[PDB]
């Protein structure tokens, strides 16, 4: 059974750490930080890792009931699974699948439906993933909303993420921090069952990042969001689950007009990409271009300079 | 059908020695090769997965290497608890296949057997059969000769031996020899004797009783 | 506490049918690929059948294709193996095993959790309960501060038989010898325990012998004469 | 090469007419109205129809610059491509790909980044797809918002859909109308290049609907949203593009535990599903079950009763 | 208005190469599967090569595999066909065509839009321009486009102003190996000497434009 | 390669008749069968795609049917503009293949030809060769007999004729016989005649000139 990556241009694909389209390809040194994202983690032979799931529209969503915190505009959400069933914290995963894997304040809307009469309500809401009340592994988080009396108890409530905000009083672009993992269990304990951090081991190589720009909803947020794998690649690897003939798959980025190769790269079995380049660089690509698996290569294969 | 051939089929080594088991595949299985350890009468234990990854709970002295067609299980410092059978297994494609297995036994200093003898119970004699049992407890090496003499007559064809697995703590063996007679033949004889020859004995030892 | 517990098995005439069960605990069975592996007496390990993860799909060795059926039940978290038209070459210990990693169908990892095994015997022969005789401790079974005593478990069919001492309260120093096949076609073994000589007058020693194929259970007190 | 459908449970798949997951299966008579959605339309041999595109996060989103409308809290948006390039009306499609294909008020958030200093802003917004200002084919739409003076001109603005609303002064569930196509060019002309309407032509058959519940943001909306194909099926068919051996593909809905079949259905080459049943029915399915392609059959194959 | 304008005809001796272009208007050529189909003199249609839609990938007849190369340029909405090591069996009229539906790669619909075709002649023989002789007189006059190689030859009367009841015959392969044809016109016997009938022949394998008038006595 | 056979290879019907062309496939091509009409000297035009779907702009009298291996193009009311070659084509599998083509020609009432004869020009004679051309204009059927006589000598082997394809409104043909001679042979003789036999003529018509 032959390994493949889907024939999809960068802009046709979807970011795996936030429900938004990919925009561009970026590479740079990653020594000054720990690249350990938990969403968008999948092996080429079809093993989902960390908190990665299949649905691109369920990333950074939250479902459950809410209870008002007296004298505030905040609500505690007791988390439920996507199918509105009881969340199970004993499962061997870092957090509920699709849980945000970066520290920062995410804004969207809390919506709610009253089961008895079909009445509905919706409000802007913010969740702080670096907050002490952000404890999804324990099954509980907190929102700041625009209301203080509207949301009802014991009723299905959903949070739909839109973008990220930033306290404009602090240094510009100081949040969100996309390479800092939240403490899924808050102050209670350390993170568990994490997908491993990644780094280029072969000299002269850097990680290839699939970049999007998260929408900003307030302040001066850092809107860069990089993932190791497009969500479609995750979905594809899970379905196909083809055997890896090696630890490294040689991909060629190709222009379908002529077949000419813009550059080549290494897709690692454990699920990330490296290129042969040194320095920060926004890759300039033909809009119709796409990745093409050509062969399995030795782990210590020397790429052509990007 | 991907054939896996382990080498060697059996080996013996001292505590602390470096042990190497190789597995060769009929065709490339990438790195989807796993190693298991099986103690007698127990389910196998995963040691190495993906040719080189150490399963959790498994001691550091186990290590694997290789890809494509040739693979190696290595035990850096052999231990008495490492006795047993080792199987390589590919999971590259169906049908999933195993190697024929490798027996790993431990060498150690000679230990003489303790020889016990058990006359048949009166309860068995009622049923019309007599079993005489000779025990060789905790000895090394495994090789031993156990002969039955009934009134100085050497017995042939009416005894069966059974050897235990090598002990996982002291690497010794234990053996039972069972002489089976009819109640009639058992009662017409007086002296029942079991003489044992082993490296740990300077001269053959005889345990015996009078009926 | 991740765990696989097996049930079923036993012996059946050639052409008959049997069902194996394997109840999982500490993990959701339908999420991992599950495999049946078997080992014939004195032989190596053979792959029988696998079912994939949450997407399922089943796989079979040619030996058993059309005769065996692997399946599971998510509401009972149990794996099943249905066997029919059984032949002598199916006589073996059967093991269920779980793949390390979660997959959609059948993955490529090793098998990290195993069932304790179930015995399957395909034979025309009848079932016979064992006779259990004491191997009494005496001066001719003594060495140092310890005395050897035990139980002769003779003339039973088929394997296996389980032997415990003092209802399982005595586990140290027990040597249960591998059963030998007698010329009569029946099995026999010995279970020998090494106890302190000082205890022989005060401590009761009872071998508990269980033979499920015949529903025979025998408790034999072993004493000096 | 062989035709297939992805191995995904219903709850693991995404509604193709709105960026939310699927929840259940539904069948009902559809004579009393016209079923002609333009999103979630694809042939089994891989031809996208209507306004259908590949990414599920792009359904009912809008990108462009906005202009305030004097005396109101409304804004006109001049539409751009997903990649912020100029939108082209002359392309032979009914509207920009991903455009909402029902009539009703969709509520979400307008966010905006100021190119110069990286400042951002966000407000609740509703687009009324049934009114005259909804002219996506012409490259212009209009939003009702919370703000009045906060959005800037000449700046990248995005609309992220969340749910739908309804006026409680009217009959409950009287909007949205999911089977009523909006006029993509307003009153300037009729819709063009539409995907054809679908109706069961075989006696005893009804359409099978992949049903989701849209979030409600105000009032008593009708939150049923039905599509003819999951988004993953669309993505799959586009990639695979296997030749159709006949106009009808037989599918079995199976429980992977035993391989037991719950029901069979017809996947038509033109991209929709029918079952043998009469009357409205919520299909009771095992949550691990999925569709499996078994064979190409004659057009006039008679399904077993579901 | 959707169309395909082809260019790059000409001839060449065997072993030689030759290029074909197909410029598109009114649609994005890179979204649709494009195809080259050829038609030998007085023969049927034969598929030569195709390129997929937005995802590309190429396909070739076994007759031309490794010899022909199909490709396109999104920047200037043009399809190409580079042909090398040509043989006599490659002599034909080459048409480019567009698949009806948009697909990722090569699809299964018909070909709805076609180019006007392009003559490709593989011959080691040289080029001869045509001599034009008049066919002087309810009445009838014409031109004899004699002695040329190879086809085609454009003929219009009064550069198209009067082409009502005009017959231009298919070329005949004379025993000399050269083509010749005739173009004739029906006019009223009292079209006088006051209409001035000029045949505008054309053989651009050698770039020749003759302005020969047809006078009676 | 999937071969397509379409019958008949050629047919001729009158205005209003229902014309049928069948296509047989080497193997099942599902419904991926397309029909094209090709006028002389022009690119083919798509009529039907997907076996039975009418192409936009194509008159309603065209229909298609069939799936698998046997397909059918039907022209319900044959019109004079429906003249030409018709090809079936499969787009199911690489390589894409066409049928051999079916020539559809129109039947109409018999029309006798108008005959003209054109002596060689002044300039052509300077080149050493003379062409005499006989024109047959707008007639039906295509079947015609043109014979050259030079001073009552029946000519043979020194003349070629070409026929326009059937015109698509009058449904008539036109024919041009070209007699080719050396300048010497041409000015050697005096009377040049073109004798035309046709169904539309009661007796053979002759056009002549004196050099």
């Amino acid at each position: 059974k032959p390994f493949t990556v889907p024939i999809l241009t960068v802009e046709e694909m979807t970011n795996s750490r936030f429900p938004i389209p990919l925009e561009k390809l970026f590479t740079g040194p990653s020594g000054a930080f720990v690249v350990q994202p938990q969403n968008g983690r999948c092996t080429t032979d079809g093993v989902l890792l960390g908190t990665t799931q299949l649905s691109p529209v369920n990333i950074c969503t939250f479902r459950g009931d809410v209870t008002h915190i007296a004298g505030t505009h905040n609500y505690t959400m007791n988390l439920a699974s996507q199918n509105w069933n009881n969340y199970d914290p004993t499962e061997e995963i870092p957090a509920p699948l699709g849980t945000p894997d970066f520290v920062g304040r995410i804004q969207g809307m809390l919506t709610q439906t009253t089961r008895g009469d079909g009445s509905t309500r919706g409000h802007k809401a913010t969740v702080s993933t670096g907050d002490v009340h952000f404890t999804p592994k324990l099954g509980s988080i907190q929102f700041n909303t625009d209301t203080n009396n509207d949301f009802e108890t014991g009723q299905n409530t959903k949070f739909t993420p839109v973008g990220v905000v930033q306290d404009g009083n602090g240094a510009h672009q100081n949040e969100p921090q996309q390479w800092v993992l939240p403490s899924y269990s808050g102050r209670t304990g350390h993170n568990v069952h994490l997908a491993p951090a990644v780094a280029p081991t072969f000299p002269g190589e850097q990680l290839l990042f699939f970049r999007s720009t998260m929408p900003g909803c307030s302040g001066y947020p850092n809107m860069n969001l990089d993932c190791l794998l497009p969500q479609e690649w995750v979905q594809h690897f899970y379905q196909e689950a083809a055997p890896a003939q090696s630890d490294v798959a040689l991909l060629r980025f190709v222009n379908p007009d002529t077949g000419r190769v813009l550059f080549e790269c290494k897709l690692h079995k454990s699920g990330y990409v490296t290129v042969a380049h040194t320095g920060q660089h926004d890759l300039v690509i033909p809009p119709n271009g796409y990745f093409r698996f050509d062969s399995w290569v030795n782990q210590f294969y020397t790429l052509a300079p990007m | 059908d991907i054939r896996l051939t382990q080498s060697p089929s059996s080996l013996s080594a001292s505590v602390g020695d470096r042990v190497t088991i190789t597995c060769r595949a009929s065709q490339s299985i990438s790195s989807y090769l796993n190693w298991y350890q099986q103690k007698p009468g127990k389910a196998p234990d995963l040691l190495i997965y993906g040719a080189s990854s150490l399963q959790s709970g498994v001691p550091s002295r186990f290590s694997g290497s290789g890809s494509g067609t040739d693979f190696t299980l290595t035990i850096s410092s052999l231990q008495p608890e490492d006795f047993g059978n080792y199987y390589c297994q590919q999971s590259f494609s169906t049908p999933r296949t195993f190697g024929q297995g490798t027996k790993v036994e431990l060498k150690r200093t000679v230990a003489a057997p303790s020889v016990f003898i058990f006359p048949p119970s009166d309860e068995q004699l009622k049923s019309g059969t007599a079993s005489v049992v000779c025990l060789l407890n905790n000895f090394y090496p495994r090789e031993a000769k156990v002969q039955w003499k009934v009134d100085n007559a050497l017995q042939s064809g009416n005894s069966q031996e059974s050897v235990t697995e090598q002990d996982s703590k002291d690497s010794t063996y234990s053996l039972s020899s069972t002489l089976t007679l009819s109640k009639a033949d058992y009662e017409k004889h007086k002296v029942y004797a079991c003489e044992v020859t082993h490296q740990g004995l300077s001269s053959p030892v005889t345990k015996s009783f009078n009926r | 506490q991740v765990q696989l517990v097996q049930s079923g098995g036993g012996m059946v005439q050639p052409g008959g049918s049997l069902s194996l069960s394997c109840a999982a605990s500490g993990f959701t069975l339908s999420n991992y690929a599950m495999t049946w592996v078997r080992q014939a007496p004195g032989k190596g390990l053979e792959w029988v059948s696998s079912i994939g993860g949450s997407g399922g799909t089943t796989y079979y060795a040619d030996s058993v294709k059309g005769r065996f059926t692997i399946s599971r039940d998510s509401s009972m978290n149990t794996l099943y193996l249905q066997m029919s038209n059984l032949r002598a070459g199916d006589t073996a210990v059967y093991y269920c095993a779980k793949d390390k990693t979660r997959t959609l169908r059948l993955g490529y990892s090793g098998m990290d959790v195993w069932g304790q095994g179930t015995t399957v015997t395909v034979s025309s022969a009848s079932t016979k309960g064992p006779s259990v005789f004491p191997l009494a401790p005496s001066s001719k079974s003594t060495s140092g501060g310890t005395a050897a005593l035990g139980c002769l478990v003779k003339d039973y069919f088929p394997e296996p038989v389980t032997v415990s001492w003092n209802s399982g309260a005595l586990t140290s120093g027990v040597h249960t010898f591998p059963a030998v096949l007698q010329s009569s076609g029946l099995y026999s073994l010995s279970s020998v325990v090494t106890v302190p000589s000082s205890s022989l007058g005060t401590q009761t020693y009872i071998c508990n012998v269980n033979h499920k194929p015949s529903n025979t259970k025998v408790d034999k007190k072993v004493e000096p004469k």
